């Protein structure tokens, strides 16, 4: 049971982890981000999409 | 970690990164003093050429 009750605190941490971790107000690993663009490029057409998944 | 994260991402932004700065304040100095010269050298001679021609 004492093992259990860690492991469920810890099962709550990582739910917490996942909620909470932004890149100023960008929520990155509740799954919300999903396929994100990034140009990289002068002209248009250049990007790297970027994947956050849960 | 995040804050160490946010941290860096705030001074890319922000900070100002003194290489590329100092670089163009030294241009802005020696342009400062080029265009001096040249004003010191339109404000009297293309002026003081009608004097000559009298």
């Amino acid at each position: 049971q004492a093992l259990n009750e860690e492991s469920v605190a810890l099962q709550d941490e990582l739910n917490r982890i996942a909620e909470t971790t932004s890149f100023g107000g960008r929520k990155l690993l509740n799954g919300s981000f999903g396929e994100a663009s990034f140009q990289i490029g002068s002209s248009s057409g250049e990007a790297i999409i970027m994947g956050l998944t849960s | 970690n995040i804050q160490e994260n946010v941290e860096a991402s705030k001074s890319r932004i922000k900070d100002t990164d003194f290489a590329k700065e100092t670089t163009q304040l030294t241009k802005s100095q020696i342009l400062q003093q080029a265009g001096t010269s040249i004003l010191a050298q339109a404000k009297q001679l293309p002026n003081s050429a009608i004097s000559l021609l009298q």
